[PDB]
């Protein structure tokens, strides 16, 4: 199953 | 900052002059992903070319690998032309069935 | 053997209709199996191999969501990325991002693995620790501290170690008309005029599974690493792969050269000569 970033963007 | 297509052109089956085959065209080590990829017979462009989806590698790089069916004989000369960015002029490379 | 899994998520913009095109494949022993393409008409996961089809909507509908969410994050950490660079707007640009998980023969996790780039360049990256990162350069070291400050890597920790591993295991089994497998390279040597009294010897290796594999041309025992020509492997387009390597071998003294072919899906290394 796919992956969600962190809250913490680029 | 781009990256210049290296573009490979061979036949899917050892060739065999009079029998089909599948003729690919594998543009790859590119970027921008945006690439425009012909694949010719005699100089005229051949209509219906499967396109795969856009990939990319490790490196970061793109690839897309267009292929057709097409019938190998000592008269037809087929090459694959490819149209980006990294480059001014497009590319061609013709076919060779020993590469 | 060993297995793996990875979520390849890329997101590239142009300018004028803002809004960039998200794209995310996934893949199960380097084995496309689920792609998501924001410019579908309905964008949604779809399967893409035979096995991958018995999951049912519940599934798809979570992971499409998923999607729709790492659209956003993208979407967002690209408007930032390019005030980092002060590149001028109406440009076009790329963000990727490499994630998944590693398997032994054991099926135990070995590593953990999240990258990211930006317009092809290494950005930032979660070392082995997935407790500390990597910046490239000044504007990764912003990203670096703010995504210190919040954690975030024990977020990503948490994923790697379970989720990636929960679900390839699950995927693993599954599918296995082709993940349990592998296909042996076949191979042999062609003859070329190549000059005067000199000729051109091909090693072909045909039909093989997985891509990496290894030639080498001998002469007595040595072997020929200059003067030799390879080209990138390739895909067959049948699912299998293709690559060869040649050398200048004066005319008559063929037998003097031999080509092994290394290959996982190999009993042993293949030794080839010209069969004239």
């Amino acid at each position: 199953s796919a992956l969600q970033n962190a809250a913490s963007i680029a | 900052i781009q990256k210049t297509p290296q573009i490979q052109v061979y036949s899917r089956h050892p060739p065999e002059n009079g029998k089909p085959n599948i003729l690919n065209c594998y543009v790859t080590q590119f970027h921008p992903p945006h690439i425009e990829i012909q694949m010719l017979k005699n100089g005229k462009k051949i209509p219906k070319v499967e396109m795969s989806d856009m990939s990319f590698s490790k490196d970061w790089s793109f690839y897309i690998l267009a292929h057709t069916e097409f019938t190998p004989t000592e008269t037809d000369t087929y090459a694959c032309r490819v149209k980006h960015d990294s480059m001014a002029e497009p590319k061609t490379v013709y076919w060779d069935r020993d590469m | 053997g060993p297995h793996s899994m990875r979520y390849f998520e890329t997101a590239v913009s142009r300018p004028g209709l803002e809004e960039p095109r998200y794209i995310s494949v996934g893949y199960v022993d380097n084995k496309e199996f689920v792609r998501f393409d924001s410019d579908a008409e309905n964008p949604r996961y779809e399967p893409r191999a035979p096995w991958m089809e018995q999951e049912g909507p519940e599934y798809w509908e979570r992971e499409t969501q998923k999607a729709k969410g790492q659209e956003q994050w993208f979407r967002v950490s690209l408007r930032n990325l390019l005030g980092y660079y002060n590149q001028s707007a109406g440009g076009s640009h790329t963000l990727q991002q490499m994630s998944g998980c590693d398997l032994g023969s054991d099926w135990r996790l070995l590593r953990g693995y999240l990258q990211f780039a930006y317009e092809g360049r290494d950005y930032i990256a979660l070392n082995e620790d997935l407790k500390t990162w990597t910046a490239a350069d000044m504007a990764a070291q912003i990203t670096r501290r703010k995504w210190e400050q919040s954690g975030a890597a024990e977020h990503y920790k948490a994923y790697l170690e379970g989720e990636c591993v929960e679900w390839l295991h699950r995927y693993l089994k599954n599918g296995n008309a082709t993940l349990l497998r592998t296909d042996s390279p076949k191979a042999h040597v062609t003859h070329h005029p190549r000059s005067k009294g000199e000729v051109t010897l091909r090693c072909w290796a045909l039909g093989f599974y997985p891509a990496d594999i290894t030639l080498t041309w001998q002469l007595n025992g040595e072997e020929l690493t200059q003067d030799m020509e390879l080209v990138e492997t390739r895909p067959a387009g049948d699912g299998t792969f293709q690559k060869w390597a040649s050398v200048v071998v004066p005319l008559g003294k063929e037998q003097n050269y031999t080509c092994r072919v290394y290959h996982e899906g190999l009993p042993e290394p293949l030794t080839l000569r010209w069969e004239p």
